[PDB]
């Protein structure tokens, strides 16, 4: 039913950033917790950053250490990952996940079954 | 069963409406605090565009059943509370005789520890100067039962109920309601009997307040069964 447009990936050089984007198509009534997950060659999928609804409540896994930022999009349901300082160990697909069940609390946010409704990804090379 | 806990004590809850009748745009912002042990919820709605071009009375069953008070032996029959966090979406006809019709989709779940109630509301074939484009509805609201029976096959309920508002002249324009009600989530919830439940509300308005508003305190019980 609900749709995910995901864009702006790319490549850089070490240190260099890029701007993630995603949205979610759908009824215009819902609200979604939205994360982007990130999967190295062949290891498994970990959270990166997580945000609430209404920018709120902001996550941010490890390997973040305040170099990247979740910021709220012009329009409902869309929002930016820009990814600062980027490193080659950063290197992966990035995929847009939504959550629409409601939720307690964000306790569960870094496990893929907490959430609904998954992207294609998109690469990011360094 | 579980997501009874949840409402334990008091809970904020946010309501927000986007709604088009007969083209004219408008979104309502609510907020206020649920108490389901006692089935009381106390809210304030404040319409965010300007003037409300629907009466505040027609809007009053759009703008949470899950803070309805059952008694324990009717708690496994509370559909409501057993969705939650996760939460459910609530779908509503709401016919106006000899006038309009709403149509409205909304989803009623837990954002942290705040329930929150989005709506989007479509209104057609209101008469420009009916009873609700011409804002001719009293500034109260009558009590009324609201049957719910069980949707077996959509794993949630249905709820059929007759509101009756009073008209400024006398008379009373009716608004009949067709509801029903799906889980968001896949876990298990409580499929009910054909209960009712029982509701009284009081109008109100804040004086110190200059927009468009309504303040609303509703008490509402569940009773049918054994």
């Amino acid at each position: 039913q609900v749709q995910l447009q995901e864009s702006g990936g790319g490549s850089v050089q070490a240190g260099g950033s890029l701007r993630l984007s995603c949205a979610a198509s759908g009824p215009t009534y819902s609200s979604y917790f939205m994360a982007w997950f990130r999967q190295a060659p062949g290891m498994e999928r970990e959270g990166v950053a997580a945000s609430s609804y209404d920018g709120s409540t902001t996550l941010y896994a490890d390997s973040v250490k305040g170099r990247f930022t979740i910021s709220q999009g012009n329009a409902k349901n869309t929002k930016f990952l820009l990814l600062n300082n980027l490193e080659p160990e950063d290197t992966a697909i990035y995929y847009c996940a939504l959550r629409r069940r409601g939720w307690s609390n964000t306790s569960g946010w870094k496990q893929p079954g907490w959430y609904d409704y998954w992207g294609q990804g998109t690469q990011v090379t360094v | 069963s579980k997501g009874e806990e949840l409402f334990t004590g008091v809970v904020p809850i946010l309501v927000e409406l986007d709604g088009d009748v007969n083209g004219h745009k408008f979104s309502v912002r609510g907020e206020g605090e649920g108490d389901a042990t006692n089935g009381k919820l106390t809210l304030k709605f404040i319409c965010t565009t300007g003037k409300l071009p629907v009466p505040w009375p027609t809007l009053v069953t759009t703008l949470v059943q899950c803070f309805s008070r059952y008694p324990d032996h009717m708690k496994r029959h509370d559909f409501f509370k057993s969705a939650m966090p996760e939460g459910y979406v609530q779908e509503r006809t709401i016919s106006f005789k000899d006038d309009g019709t709403y149509k409205t989709r909304a989803e009623v779940k837990f954002e942290g520890d705040t329930l929150v109630n989005r709506i989007e509301l479509k209104g057609i074939d209101f008469k420009e100067d009916g009873n609700i484009l011409g804002h001719k509805l009293e500034y109260n609201f009558n009590s009324h039962n609201v049957y719910i029976t069980a949707d077996k096959q959509k794993n949630g309920i249905k709820a059929n109920f007759k509101i009756r508002h009073n008209v400024e002249d006398g008379s009373v324009q009716l608004a009949d309601h067709y509801q029903q009600n799906t889980p968001i989530g896949d876990g298990p919830v409580l499929l009910p009997d054909n209960h009712y439940l029982s509701t009284q509300s009081v109008l109100s308005k804040d004086p110190n307040e200059k927009r468009d508003h309504m303040v609303l305190l509703e008490f509402v019980t569940a009773a049918g069964i054994t």
